[PDB]
Parts: structure tokens; C-alpha cells; sequence
């Protein structure tokens, strides 16, 4: 052991994009020795120290190290306005306190273009068909894509990670796989996208058998 | 037969 | 502090194209100046081979050497699933390091390739995107390229392969072209190379109404 390490994690995209949710910044300290498990946390928001953070229960990793985690609640506006969140970690095993800083990716926010594609005619021979949701030209890369149908979530889908495009924006694809019969019945399927650059941080695109 | 890609031979069976 | 070994596979195109030569690369970093001598032992399915070649030794300017050994493999040896073991011996090493790689195990599955036109909503923009859906393939080793009129189209981006729920992989490739080129009826083609394809190759074309 050469000393504990620190990893500072951002809040979930959906947590920052929905008013119902409460976004959190997480400062994780690993490789905390048993001899000196005492960890001091100092939180800062744009250089100003705050005192409303809470420490999660200590966890034994069973490799002779503890896992110490401090969680700081952030405001939706504060995160979206690009406030800096600094986590300072002090411990006897550290020659000097470790400081890590995270915030929203900086840069002009860009609105996602959402397009959908129906299955090919060749796909009408298979047991299941693929529906495509194309989300492109958005920034930052923080986003959440979901599917639904008749006010009910469709879960049989996969989404590619965001890919850096040539124009500096991001794009991704989400593929929903449904039974053929469901598709040939004329049922409407919806692709829902959540991103800060959308109006009310939300848009929904639909398609059906045409 | 064979398959080609921009002039370069890919594979033949 | 001691040396570490990184064994790398051949490039998919090199194994898929008969007009190319696939090779496995055994990379050794953190090689000290005091003991730069590195012994290589190569094995194919446990049987030792001797046709390997050592790349030029390199200074990493952090007071370490980078010793690399390269072994040419046969196209079908790699496609059949032969394992390649690289054994690295060094005197700054308590015991010789052995690394083994091969093609990802599992029955090869043929990729389904479907092309999608740009939305009519996208016709109001300066450029349009052509989509190539490649799904249901295994292993993830694949090459996806675009072309038009016998010439390659390089203005594209392709997502990494994504593990599907049925155990196979899928991906999307997006070629962006000037809208005028699409309106003038030019045909664009999505090329896919994969071991499970006939002659390791397929091509799907797409153009305006
Ligand atoms: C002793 O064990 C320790 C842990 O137990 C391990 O035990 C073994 C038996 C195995 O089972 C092993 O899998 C166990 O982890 C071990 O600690 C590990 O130390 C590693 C480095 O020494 C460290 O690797 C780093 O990981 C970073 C990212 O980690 C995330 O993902 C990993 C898995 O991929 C996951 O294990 C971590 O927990 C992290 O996951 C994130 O967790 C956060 C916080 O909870 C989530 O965010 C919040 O989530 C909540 C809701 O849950 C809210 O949403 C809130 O709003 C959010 O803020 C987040 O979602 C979650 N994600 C995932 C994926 O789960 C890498 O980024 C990092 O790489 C970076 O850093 C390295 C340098 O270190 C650079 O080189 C890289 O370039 C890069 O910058 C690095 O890889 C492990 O994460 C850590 N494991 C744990 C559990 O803490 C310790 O080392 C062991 N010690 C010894 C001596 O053996
Ligand atoms: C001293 O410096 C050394 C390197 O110089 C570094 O010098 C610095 C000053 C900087 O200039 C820095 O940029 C230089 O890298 C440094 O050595 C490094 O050591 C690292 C770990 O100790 C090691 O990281 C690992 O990387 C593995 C993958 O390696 C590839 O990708 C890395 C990242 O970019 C790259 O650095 C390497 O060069 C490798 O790049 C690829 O190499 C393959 C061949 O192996 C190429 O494919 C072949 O391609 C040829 C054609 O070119 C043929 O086609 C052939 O058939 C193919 O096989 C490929 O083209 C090439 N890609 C590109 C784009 O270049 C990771 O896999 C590995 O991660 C594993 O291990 C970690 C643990 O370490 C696990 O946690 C992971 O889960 C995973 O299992 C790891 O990240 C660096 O690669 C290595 N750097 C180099 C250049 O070798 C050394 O440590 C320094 N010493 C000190 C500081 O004391």
C-alpha cells in the first residue's frame, strides 16, 4: 500500500435532467488502511467550502482495505450552470491531501436531433424486428434514452455509448427489439430522449407500421 | 467465386 | 517495478482479407537499462515455433526499454481458434511471464446488414446521414467501411460493437454526405467484413427514390 486513492464521480444524467430526482456528487476513497481508517473530507463549490455533505457507511473490501465514500447533494441549476465541485481528502497515509475536481463538461450545449427508423422489408421474415432511434448532434454527452409504448416502458432494447462526432458533438443509437406480430398490428412505439438542450429537457419520437 | 473491396482481393471459395 | 507483458491480436482486416498478413504482437515494457536482454518463446497450441522476429529495441525516455516480438500467423490458423502463447523471460523477473491469446471462442454468427435512408426531416439540413445497421454477429471482430462509385467515403463514424441480449453483437455506422450528392441519385455502399460472411464480405447499397 502506497496510500489511498480518490475517485470523484458525477451525478447520473437522468438525475440532473428530472426535477423528481436528486443529483449527487460522489467522492470515493479506496485502499484505506486499517491502521489509519480516519478520512477527512473537505467539500468546495466554486472555491467556497460547504458543510452539508454526508458520509456513507464504511465498507470492508476484505482485501485489508476500507472503502470510504462521501456524497454531496447538488442543485439542478448549479450543475447545469457548470459549478466546480472540489473534493479534498486527507488521511495519515497520504503525504499530502488529495484534491479532485469535477463539473459538467464545458462547451456550448447543443440540441439532440432525434430520428426513428422502421424495420426493413427483409426484417419482415424474422421472428423479431428492430426499431432504431437515432440521436445526433448533442452536447454534452450526458443523456438518457428510453423506449415506451401505450404509456408503458419497453425494456427489450440496447443503446450504444455516445460517440464523438466530427463536428465536436455526440451521437448514439438505441435499438428496440419487438415481436413481429406486435409490429404488424400497427402498434405505436416511442423513443424518449432526455437532454439539457431539449425544451423542458425532454423529447419523444414515435413510429408505427406504415 | 471471390469478393473484392476497392480493388483488393478479400476472399475466394 | 518489473517488466510487464502485453500480447495483442491481429487486426480484423488482416485476418479477413486474403491479400493481407495477420500477426500477433508480444509487447514488453518497463525493461531496465541494466538488464535489457529479453528471451522470447512462442507456442502454437502448445507446440513451439521459431519463425518470430524481434522489432527494433526502443527507449521510452522514462529510463525503460520497449522490447517487441512479432509472430506471423496463418489466416485460417487464427480463424479456427488456435491459441498463441508468448513466454517472456528476463533476469529482472522472478519467473518468466506467459500470456495466451486466440480468437474469441464461440460459434461464429453471420451479421445482418440493413441500410437506412435519411429522414425527410433531415432534408432541410446542409448534410444528410446514411445509416448502416450491422447486427447479430459473433465474434465482435469486424470491419465497416463506406464507398461510392468505386471510391471510399471517409466522412463516417462507427459506434463500438455492443453486446446484444442474444449473445451477439451489433453496431451502427453513420456516413454523412452533402445533401446535394444524395439528391442527385448517387449510390452509396456500406461494406462489412466478417468471418461468418460469404467470402468474409458483404455490401449493401442505398440511394434516392
Ligand atoms: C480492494 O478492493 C477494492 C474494491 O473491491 C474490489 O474487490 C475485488 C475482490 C473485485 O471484486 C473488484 O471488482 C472490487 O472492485 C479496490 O478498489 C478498486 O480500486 C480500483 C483502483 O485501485 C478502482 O478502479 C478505478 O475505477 C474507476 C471507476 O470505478 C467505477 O467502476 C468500477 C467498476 O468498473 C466500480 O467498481 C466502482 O465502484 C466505480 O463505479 C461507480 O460508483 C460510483 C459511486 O458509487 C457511481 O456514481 C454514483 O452512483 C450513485 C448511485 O449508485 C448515484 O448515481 C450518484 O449520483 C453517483 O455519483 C457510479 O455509477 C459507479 N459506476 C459503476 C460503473 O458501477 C475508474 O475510473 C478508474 O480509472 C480511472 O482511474 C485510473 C487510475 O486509478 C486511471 O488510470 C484511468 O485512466 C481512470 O481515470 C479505476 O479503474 C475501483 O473502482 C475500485 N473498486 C471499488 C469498488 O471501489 C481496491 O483497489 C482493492 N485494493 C487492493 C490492495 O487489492
Ligand atoms: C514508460 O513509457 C511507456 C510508454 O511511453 C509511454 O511513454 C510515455 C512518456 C508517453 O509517451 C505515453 O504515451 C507512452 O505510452 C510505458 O509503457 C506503457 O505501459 C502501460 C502499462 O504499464 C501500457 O498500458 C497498457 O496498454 C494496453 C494496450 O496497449 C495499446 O494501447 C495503449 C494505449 O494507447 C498504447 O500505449 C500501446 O502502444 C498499445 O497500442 C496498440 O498496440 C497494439 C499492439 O499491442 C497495436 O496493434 C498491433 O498493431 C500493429 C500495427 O501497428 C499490427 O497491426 C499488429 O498486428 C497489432 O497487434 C495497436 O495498433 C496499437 N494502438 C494504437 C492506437 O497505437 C492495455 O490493454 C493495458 O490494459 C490492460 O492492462 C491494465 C493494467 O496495466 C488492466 O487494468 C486492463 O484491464 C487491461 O487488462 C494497459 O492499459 C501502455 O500500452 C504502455 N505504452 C506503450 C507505448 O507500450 C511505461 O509504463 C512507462 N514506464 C514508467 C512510467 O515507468
Amino acid at each position: 500500500l502506497g496510500g489511498p486513492s480518490v475517485f470523484l464521480f458525477p451525478p447520473k444524467p437522468k438525475d440532473t435532467l428530472e426535477a423528481s430526482r436528486t443529483p449527487e456528487v460522489t467522492c470515493v476513497v479506496v485502499d484505506v488502511s486499517h491502521e489509519d481508517p480516519e478520512v477527512k473530507f473537505n467539500w468546495y463549490v466554486d472555491g467556497v467550502e460547504v458543510h452539508n455533505a454526508k458520509t456513507k457507511p464504511r465498507e470492508e473490501q476484505y482485501n485489508s482495505t476500507y472503502r470510504v465514500v462521501s456524497v454531496l447533494t447538488v442543485l439542478h441549476q448549479d450543475w447545469l450552470n457548470g459549478k466546480e465541485y472540489k473534493c479534498k481528502v486527507s488521511n495519515k497515509a497520504l503525504p499530502a491531501p488529495i484534491e479532485k475536481t469535477i463539473s459538467k463538461a464545458k462547451g456550448q450545449p447543443r440540441e439532440p436531433q432525434v430520428y426513428t427508423d422502421p424495420p426493413s422489408r427483409e426484417e419482415m421474415t424474422k421472428n423479431q424486428v428492430s426499431l432504431t432511434c437515432e440521436v445526433k448532434g448533442f452536447y454534452p454527452s450526458d443523456i438518457a434514452v428510453e423506449w415506451e409504448s401505450n404509456g408503458q416502458p419497453e425494456n427489450n432494447y440496447k443503446t450504444t455509448p455516445p460517440v464523438l462526432d466530427s463536428d465536436g458533438s455526440f451521437f448514439l443509437y438505441s435499438k428496440l427489439t419487438v415481436d413481429k406480430s406486435r409490429w404488424q398490428q400497427g402498434n405505436v412505439f416511442s423513443c424518449s430522449v432526455m437532454h439539457e438542450a431539449l425544451h423542458n429537457a425532454y423529447t419523444q419520437k414515435s413510429l408505427s407500421l406504415s | 467465386d471471390c469478393a473484392w473491396h476497392l480493388g483488393e482481393l478479400v476472399w475466394c471459395t
